[PDB]
């Protein structure tokens, strides 16, 4: 495969693009991210990166718009991107019209934006994915890849170690439905503690909803929650 | 070494790239496009996603529609597919801005036919990994399925089959003429053939792994895709059948 | 466009019990001469929106078209109800236009009418929806409809009546005195047909050959055309 | 992929040495001699030309040697279609002086010119450079009359006598050992026609294959004279006197 | 190659085309710029052929504007090129702020060309080294030196070319801070002269003052090559 | 993406150039001789397979009234250059209202094609030309390589065997000769090196009055 | 990488245009042209070109066509890749309209056959453009009131011929033809004598019997102008022709 | 050679980020440490000669009248995005009016790193890391970034050569709460044991940013004694 895996256009002899499949494979570096929903919430939880003991930890969750978030997974500069792209666009909606961008929308103009670097030699595909947590009429989780597909899930994980967090929802999706806020507070920081301990610097946490606008939860609160699961 | 760009010819007259692309496609969810008596009915199936269990419920469609009387799907990549199918989209829009009617389906298949044929022909551009149908109905004309390759070669057909297992899909489906079978009583058949050809598929994954539609007189021909009253008997009576 | 050739005169629409209700002459004038007197001057965007023009008849079609493909794109991309586009989404839609325009010192010779009910929850027309193909009325909330103006600055907004042209003058006192909400359908038609009255009478580029359009639960219909009683 | 077969033209080698230009300087080192020296009436500029057949016609034709401007001219070694296009290029920058100030260009700026226009293509782009060294003779009333070399590189010298093409050193040699300050235009002729012959390895040297002008400035006028076959037989025989 | 990257990262981290600069440097002409109280002394190799080549037209020490000279060591073409865009920024300064050039902006310019040159796609690398004396705003005179790479420094006493660290061991050990003129050009003089061949006609030697450039008449380098021959043995 | 592919060899040679030589070398013969009243151009081609229009193939070309053209190489790449010199022709008689001198027409199509062997992403143009014509300087025959150098002949071969026709030329030609002389010499200098007899059908020859190219009555003439 | 691009071999051949004709051979369609006295005439083989798919039973087989319409007068067969065919007849089409709207009046064949040529030429010089598979036959009637018929290459080389061929078969097509014309040495007459050598020209370079469902048979002349399709039916009773001695 | 700038590994990391950060490890050592008082910057120079102007070469420089940095790596290019830096925190405080965030400089700075990608001009990584100290709003604080475009906030860091060693003493002698003379101790002890030098005045550079002016403070001859004769 050395000689197919050269240049971005260059399919292999069995159909493969290998550099869109580099750019999804740095993605599994990335720490874990993990995404729930019940009838009313979407709940993203996220495990911090921490390079050193002096260091602070890496931001993992951002704020696209008042009921949209975001997590990323992969290069953080390509996030940066696609974060800037993400936000540019649900303001230029709320400034032309009067309303919420749709979401669906949103993500097809962001998969287009990814698509469109695949498609030429002189550029390289974005080696990020990532999840969208958003309350648009209803909770809704999508994620994002290099090759420019998109998908909608009731519950997602991806990054380093995210097989037992996938493990986890596996087993648990049906509870999710029905439960209350905390619960799936509760079951969230669950799924990514399987991946693993946590602490209130190494833990991004937010929830988005009905009456609800993108907030992360507060440190106290998180301390609570962490104090619960433990 | 032939074999390294699109905008080179091999030895023996051939283009390897397109090749490829042609095996990517043929290993890819399959679609399915078949006239009827009253009607066209397109049906997807995405005997790929059945490892993924977390997906929300028929949220990946890959049956889409232009001006609400053609429709359209595709087998392979879905950025590509999504690239061509907003293509179709602004070829329909420019052509009623220009002329105040929809743009006809043949029409319509020779543009995005040149569309797909012109990143064929350079170096720097990666050529389109999709096989894309574009079907229409209409109560005096009939239905008209076309399926562009990725080469940029249109063909019209009376039934068509794409990605995975479309042999077997072919065989099941030429065992009987269906222009003189209404699309009600296609859908049976439909999911017959799924259960016999594609051993992924099965009874508890039907429902949500295949997205159908079509265009008929139900319909008032025009785009619409199957409501679930309409798919639960037929694919019950079709587990019960095999 | 430099200036008005064909031109239509005013347009009214009001809210009443179930829904909006638009009127219209079937007039384009050009000048003084009466040269067309069977004109459509009000068009249909989607099942809850329909939009009307006073002013040049040229500007008004390229609008049309404009606000045709606009729901033609957004049916494309539709998947449930609520992604429908809203009548106050394309009232700020064709403000923008005419904002951009201005701008360009390049206007529009038209003031429009952008009519409709926000509100899906009152049908299932639009879960599938019939471009080329055509029980009692539900009473519906005021401020589940819209009505809203654009002038050739782009000055726009929205009231439970506008009056365009003419009847900005005519029509609005009669409104302004007498209108009352929750009105039937037959009380809406009795006001409108009084205003229309005054403006045949006063308004020479006006005719007494009416286009009513209703906008309710079961959609847009456009009334058979009339002459105007007495 | 294209960039497999870019040669990458303005790449540094290890060494600090731009390949393609020391291979267009082997590509002058093979051509024909151009030698070019100065007298005290003024500069002479001389070549062997390169034989292909006895069917050329041999009445007006100067293929080594061409005027840039009443007051500039050179000599060409290397290829002819890039001195050809560096030739026209130098007339429109000798013009464009003339044009933008209302008097004649000083031969050093021109020769900056068209040096500035090869060392571009060293340094910019992916192009091969041109594969051509000049000898820019010339007078102007500030420096007086001048000789400069040029080369692929947008290198260029100064020189009272040199030469350039096949045989260059040994030319070189005959020219240190007989070139002198105060010397004469038959002197100067008479001691290009014995350079020609030495570098060509010829006891005689045979009007039919030197090409031989010179500049010289009188009453404040330059005057150019391409010498005829004619003209040059008698200083052939001239130089057999001595 | 219209923006190809010509200048990449080899796997060590370094820029391989500007080491390739960097070579094409030490194969340059050797020149040397020592500084003073108020007066800079610049010395420059030359070579030329005897009898035949003009010894004028190679210009290796050139003034850049009013009150700033350069030498420079590697290739001679693009020397000239990125000369002559330093005269052009040179009078673009002067149109746009109606006071001359100084000196460290000059340099800051040079050395920013050549940084730009090493990260740009499709242009090669400048196979040049400088030294840029002139005066400050404040009236204070300092000699700059630039690299291929866009490193610069200012330096009390310099040398670039070929056997550059023979001179610069040899100013260090030699270099006395603030020094009459005589002293200074003889200085500059040995200390170019450990590496090239002692003759007059080998050495172009100026002296840049706040009121001109001054190029040193080659009577005094015969006599100062004929006292460097006599303290030789 | 724009770079030469044409490099310089380590010895310095032009790979392509000397490739697209080959090509010329190989293709046809085409052939011209200036005489002292005129100048013509000869050519010649396999037999026509009894179904292509013959007049639809003509290599001999006319660029202006008393300027024409032909070529030895590849057939598309002469359409092109063809169409070209018509336009610079066209371009210089709408500039100064004469007609074009033939040199400078060669300098603007010598330096046309030398662009296609330095320009990025191209090759050099697979054929030599040979351009004919008179004006007030008198007759020129200019010849033209795919490297953009031109040559001024008083009588030249381009094509295959062209060394033969060639020394052929150089026994036969004289400075001073008539039209016809110079027809009967280019009639033997092509069916010398053609392999068998060559007939009217097999031969091309346009002279320059405006620029004539010949009928197959005249050349069956010529050839008793 | 001499082979890869449009650029010389040491040979002095261009290999890609050689495997550019080598992919126009591969698709094993035969077209033939052939001109009368007032008329011409192009049939072709109504079959899909050889390529990846095969022929499906479910493929409507009225929609298979090599011959297509550039103007209302001027006809073409285009044989090689469909979608370099489909881009060909594109291009030819918009050549046509440009020459229309600038002159003012119809361009004739041979003037469409240069142009199209000159197009072709840019792929065989530009290198970062791959050369378009496609052979192809032009058909018309000039102002002249004489048919045209031309025929281009991938290499860029347009000729007139009486008759031609494009197909697996050369140099044994040719002589059919040659045969069939030495033989022929009213405009009705014209018409139909000149059908039936394109028909029976077709069936003995094939080698099997044509039926009329899978040959397409396009005509002009001098009688109409226009390039037109023959019916079915017409072809059927042309064949029935043949063999009836 | 063979890969383009914009190409993938197999490990799904581009070659040439993965080159330039062996850039970053050579240059001279510094640190930077970020107190409640103030963030202080210190650094070595490797005076090569002593005919060099030793104040010529500024391993500290500002970006700002708040913002301090430190750079290691290739010098030119650090002395590029040094000056985006100060472009872009200028144009922030014209169009805004106020100091701009440590935060955001850090992020434009990386920004215009990894610009050769081309995902929406350079033609490659830039080779260089980023000590970027300052005081905003929310106090003093210090900034790392390197050419992956990656950024990480930092109580003490350290880059260069010695980077090892410097962030091993950094680790063991840090805490949150010292003062800002202990902070100088710690730096220049560090610098100390990292340096093969005795330590004098014109051997270290020292800048620092205090919570009482907000003010970039090149430190002095004076300032360095004063701490040096402080040390232990």
């Amino acid at each position: 495969r050395n000689l197919y895996d050269t240049d971005n256009i260059i399919y292999s002899p069995e159909g493969r693009l290998y550099q869109v499949e580099y750019a999804s494979e740095a993605i599994k570096q990335g720490t874990c991210a993990v995404a729930i929903k019940s009838k009313d919430y979407v709940v993203v939880s996220g495990l911090k990166k921490c390079i050193s003991k002096l260091s602070f930890p890496q931001e993992k969750i951002f704020k696209i718009d008042d009921y949209i978030g975001i997590s990323m997974s992969g290069i953080t500069s390509d996030a940066k991107v696609l974060t800037k792209f993400m936000q540019n666009e649900c303001l230029s909606h709320k400034f032309l019209y009067n309303e919420n961008i749709n979401i669906e929308s949103l993500v097809r103009s962001v998969a287009d934006k990814y698509q469109k670097n695949t498609q030429k030699s002189s550029k390289r595909a974005f080696g990020v994915g990532l999840m969208i947590a958003a309350y648009h009429n209803e909770p809704c989780i999508f994620e994002t890849r290099p090759n420019g597909s998109y998908f909608e899930y009731d519950a997602l994980s991806f990054g380093a170690r995210s097989h037992a967090s996938k493990t986890y929802l596996e087993k648990n999706l049906h509870l999710f439905e029905e439960c209350s806020l905390e619960e799936l507070i509760l079951h969230c920081l669950k799924a990514l503690k399987c991946s693993l301990e946590l602490t209130i610097s190494n833990t991004a946490l937010a929830v988005v909803g009905k009456n609800h606008p993108w907030q992360e939860i507060s440190s106290l609160q998180l301390e609570e929650y962490l104090s619960k699961v433990k | 070494g032939y074999d390294l760009s699109v905008s080179t010819f091999s030895p023996d007259g051939r283009l390897y790239q397109v090749e490829y692309i042609y095996k990517s496609i043929n290993n890819n969810n399959t679609a399915l496009c078949l006239e009827c008596k009253d009607g066209i009915i397109c049906c997807c199936i995405n005997s790929n996603m059945d490892k993924n269990k977390m997906i929300k419920k028929n949220s990946y469609n890959r049956i889409y529609h232009v001006n609400n009387n053609i429709i359209i799907t595709y087998s392979g990549f879905d950025g590509d597919a999504r690239n061509i199918i907003d293509r179709a989209r602004s070829e329909a829009n420019t052509y009623y801005y220009n002329f105040h009617t929809n743009i006809p389906l043949h029409i319509l298949v020779n543009r995005i036919s040149l569309y797909i044929h012109a990143y064929t022909l350079y170096w720097h551009m990666r050529p389109f990994a999709a096989s894309i149908i574009i079907s229409s109905f209409n109560e005096k004309d009939k239905g008209d399925i076309y399926c562009i390759e990725p080469n940029g070669a249109c063909y019209k057909y009376s039934g068509i089959v794409i990605g995975k297992n479309k042999e077997m899909f072919k065989t099941e489906i030429e065992k009987k003429d269906y222009k003189d079978i209404n699309v009600r009583d296609a859908i049976e058949d439909i999911y017959k053939f799924i259960l016999t050809s594609d051993d992924h598929m099965n009874k508890n994954n039907l429902q949500n792994l295949v997205n159908f539609s079509w265009i008929c007189k139900e319909s008032s021909y025009e785009f619409q895709n199957i409501h679930e009253e309409i798919l639960t008997p037929a694919l019950n009576k079709a587990v019960e059948y095999i | 466009t430099l200036g008005p050739v064909v031109t239509g005169t005013s347009v009214i629409a009001i809210k009443y019990k179930h829904g909006i209700m638009i009127a219209a002459d079937r007039k384009a004038s050009y000048g003084s001469y009466a040269k067309f007197q069977n004109v459509e001057r009000i068009f249909k965007i989607n099942n809850k929106t329909v939009m009307g023009f006073s002013g040049e008849l040229a500007d008004a079609q390229y609008l049309h078209e404009l606000l045709t493909r606009k729901n033609i794109n957004n049916l494309s991309e539709k998947k449930r109800k609520e992604d429908m586009y809203t009548p106050q989404h394309y009232h700020s839609y064709v403000s923008r236009v005419f904002y951009v325009r201005k701008n360009r010192i390049d206007p529009l010779f038209n003031n429009i009418i952008i009519a409709g009910i926000n509100s899906q929850k009152y049908d299932n027309n639009d879960d599938n929806v019939l471009l080329y193909t055509n029980e009692e009325y539900k009473e519906i909330h005021k401020d589940d409809l819209y009505i809203g103006f654009v002038d050739m600055h782009g000055t726009n907004f929205c009231d439970d009546y506008i009056t365009t042209g003419y009847a900005r003058y005519f029509a609005l006192t009669l409104l302004r005195d007498h209108y009352k909400d929750n009105m039937t359908e037959e009380e809406a038609r009795i006001l409108i047909n009084e205003c229309l009255r005054i403006l045949y009478f006063r308004d020479a580029t006006s005719s007494n050959f009416i286009q009513i359009v209703k906008v309710t639960s079961k959609g847009v219909e456009y009334e058979e055309p009339y002459i105007l009683p007495c | 992929m294209a960039r497999r077969y870019d040669s990458r033209t303005t790449t540094f080698s290890p060494e600090g040495r731009l390949y393609q230009v020391e291979y267009a300087l082997e590509a002058i080192n093979n051509a024909s001699i151009t030698i070019g020296l100065i007298t005290k009436d003024g500069v002479i500029l001389g070549a062997d030309k390169v034989f292909i057949s006895k069917l050329i016609d041999k009445a007006n034709n100067y293929e080594k040697i061409y005027k840039i401007d009443k007051h500039i001219f050179c000599g060409v070694a290397g290829l002819n279609a890039d001195a050809n296009i560096l030739i026209n290029q130098s007339r429109l920058y000798a013009q464009r002086y003339l044009y933008n100030y209302n008097e004649v260009q000083p031969v050093s700026q021109l020769v900056v010119q068209i040096c500035d226009i090869k060392q571009s293509y060293t340094q910019y782009g992916g192009l091969r450079p041109y594969g051509v060294s000049f000898l820019i003779g010339g007078y102007d009333t500030k420096d007086g009359y001048q000789l400069y070399h040029t080369d692929p590189s947008g290198n260029y010298s100064g020189w009272f006598a040199t030469a350039i093409g096949t045989n260059n050193l040994t030319a070189s040699s005959v020219l240190k050992q007989e070139w002198k300050n105060d010397m004469t235009l038959e002197e100067g002729l008479l001691l290009a026609l014995k350079t020609l012959a030495k570098s060509t390895d010829t006891e005689i040297p045979k009007s039919e294959k030197i090409e031989l002008a010179y500049l010289t400035n009188k009453d404040g006028e330059v005057y150019q004279k391409y010498l005829t076959e004619k003209e040059i037989e008698e200083l052939i025989k001239l130089y057999t006197q001595k | 190659s219209y923006d190809r990257a010509i200048t990449v990262f080899s796997p060590d981290g370094h820029l391989l085309q500007v080491e390739h600069a960097l070579e094409a440097v030490k194969k340059g002409g050797c020149a040397v710029a020592i500084k003073s109280s108020n007066f800079a002394v610049l010395a420059v190799e030359k070579k030329n052929i005897p009898k035949l080549q003009n010894p004028k037209t190679t210009e290796k020490l050139i003034k850049l504007d009013e009150h700033n000279c350069l030498a420079f060591a590697g290739l001679n073409a693009d020397a000239r090129v990125l000369v002559n865009k330093t005269r052009l920024e040179c009078q673009r300064y002067y149109l746009n702020m109606d006071e001359p050039a100084p000196v460290d902006y000059i340099a800051k310019y040079v050395a920013k060309v050549q940084q730009k040159f090493t990260h740009r796609g499709g242009v090669r690398p400048f196979g040049i080294a400088t030294l840029i004396a002139g005066f400050k705003n404040n009236k204070e005179i300092c000699i700059y030196q630039t690299e291929p790479s866009g490193i610069y420094a200012a330096w009390k006493a310099q040398a670039i070319g070929k056997n550059a660290k023979i001179v610069q061991e040899f100013l260090e050990k030699n270099y006395q801070e603030n020094m009459e003129q005589k002293d200074c050009i003889f200085l500059a003089l040995k200390a170019i002269f450990e590496v090239v061949e002692l003759s007059s006609k080998n050495v172009e030697v100026a002296l840049l003052t706040e009121k001109d450039l001054t190029f040193i008449e080659e009577q005094e380098i015969n006599s100062m090559v004929e006292l460097i021959d006599q303290e030789r043995t | 993406y724009s770079f030469s592919l044409t490099t310089f060899s380590p010895t310095g040679k032009l790979v392509q150039i000397e490739y697209a030589l080959n090509r010329v070398s190989s293709s046809s013969p085409a052939l011209g001789i200036r005489a002292k009243n005129g100048v013509i151009i000869a050519t010649e081609k396999k037999s026509p397979n009894e179904l292509i229009e013959e007049n639809s193939i003509f290599k001999i070309q006319q660029i202006s009234e008393h300027i024409g053209i032909v070529y030895a190489g590849m057939p598309g790449d002469f359409r092109v250059l063809l169409k070209r010199a018509r336009k610079e022709a066209i371009r210089y008689s709408l500039q100064y209202g004469s007609e074009i001198l033939v040199k400078e027409l060669v300098k603007i199509i010598a330096s046309i094609v030398q662009e296609f062997t330095q320009t990025g992403g191209v090759r050099p143009f697979g054929l030599s030309l040979l351009i004919c014509g008179v004006d007030v300087y008198g007759y020129h025959l200019y010849q033209i390589d795919p490297s953009g150098c031109y040559f001024n002949w008083m009588a030249t071969c381009v094509g295959k065997d062209y060394q033969n026709n060639m020394s052929f030329l150089e026994k036969r030609y004289n400075k001073d000769i008539e039209i016809e002389d110079a027809i009967h010499t280019a009639i033997l200098t092509l069916k010398e090196s053609y392999e068998g007899v060559l007939n009217e059908k097999n031969i091309e020859i346009g002279v320059a009055k405006p620029f004539k190219i010949l009928t197959q009555n005249e050349i069956k003439d010529y050839l008793i | 990488y001499d082979r890869h691009l449009t650029i010389f071999s040491p040979d002095g051949n261009l290999y890609q245009i050689e495997y550019a004709i080598k992919a126009v051979k591969n698709t094993n369609i035969t077209s033939v042209g052939v001109k009368g006295e007032n008329c011409a005439v192009i049939i072709s083989q109504k079959k899909m070109a050889t390529q990846y798919i095969s022929q499906d039973k479910l493929l409507d087989y009225n929609n298979i066509t090599n011959i297509y319409n550039i103007t209302d007068e001027i006809g073409c067969s285009m044989v090689g890749m469909p979608g370099d065919c489909l881009s060909m007849v594109y291009k030819a089409r918009s050549e046509a309209s440009e020459f229309l709207y600038s002159n003012g009046y119809n361009v004739n064949a041979e003037t469409l056959c240069r142009n199209i040529c000159d197009k072709i030429q840019v792929y065989t010089q530009h290198a970062y453009m791959r050369l378009h598979a496609c052979s192809g036959m032009i058909i018309g009637i000039d102002e002249n009131n004489k048919p045209e018929l031309f025929k281009f290459d991938p290499s860029g080389f347009c000729a007139g011929y009486r008759a031609c061929v494009i197909g697996n078969k050369e140099q044994e097509s040719i002589s059919v033809l040659e045969r069939l014309l030495e033989k022929r040495k009213t405009i009705d007459e014209d018409i139909r004598n000149t059908t039936i050598l394109a028909i029976e020209a077709l069936q003995t370079i094939l080698a099997f019997d044509l039926k009329a469902s899978e040959i397409e048979v396009a005509i002009v002349s001098t009688k109409n102008r226009n390039f037109t399709q023959i019916s079915e039916k017409e072809i059927d009773n042309y064949l029935t022709y043949i063999a009836e001695r | 050679y063979d890969r383009g700038v914009n190409t993938f590994s197999p490990e799904g990391r581009l070659f040439q980020v993965e080159y330039a950060l062996g850039a970053i490890k050579l240059g001279s050592t510094a640190v930077g440490i970020c107190v409640n008082d103030g963030v202080i910057l210190a650094s070595e120079r490797r005076i090569s000669s002593t005919l060099i102007e030793k104040d010529s070469v500024e391993k500290l420089l500002s970006i700002d009248d708040h913002i301090g940095c430190a750079m290691s790596g290739l010098m030119a290019d650090a002395r590029t995005l040094i000056d985006y830096a100060r472009v872009e925190c200028n144009h922030y405080k014209f169009i805004y009016n106020e100091n701009i965030n440590i935060k955001s400089c850090v992020e434009l700075i990386s920004e215009l790193a990894l610009d050769f990608s081309n995902l929406s001009i350079m033609s490659r990584p830039f080779g260089v890391a980023l000590l970027i100290g300052g005081v905003d709003k929310n106090g003093p604080c210090l900034w790392y970034t390197e050419p992956s475009g990656t950024n990480t906030r930092f109580s003490a860091a350290s880059i260069g050569s010695a980077q090892e060693g410097a962030e091993l003493l950094l680790q063991e002698n840090y805490k949150k709460d010292m003062t800002f003379e202990q902070a100088e101790i710690l730096a220049l002890t560090v610098l100390r044991q990292v340096m093969e030098d005795k330590l004098s005045t014109s051997n270290v550079e020292i800048c620092a940013i205090k919570k009482s002016d907000q003010t970039f403070y090149k430190y002095n001859t004076d300032d360095i004694s004063r701490i040096i004769d402080v040390l232990p």
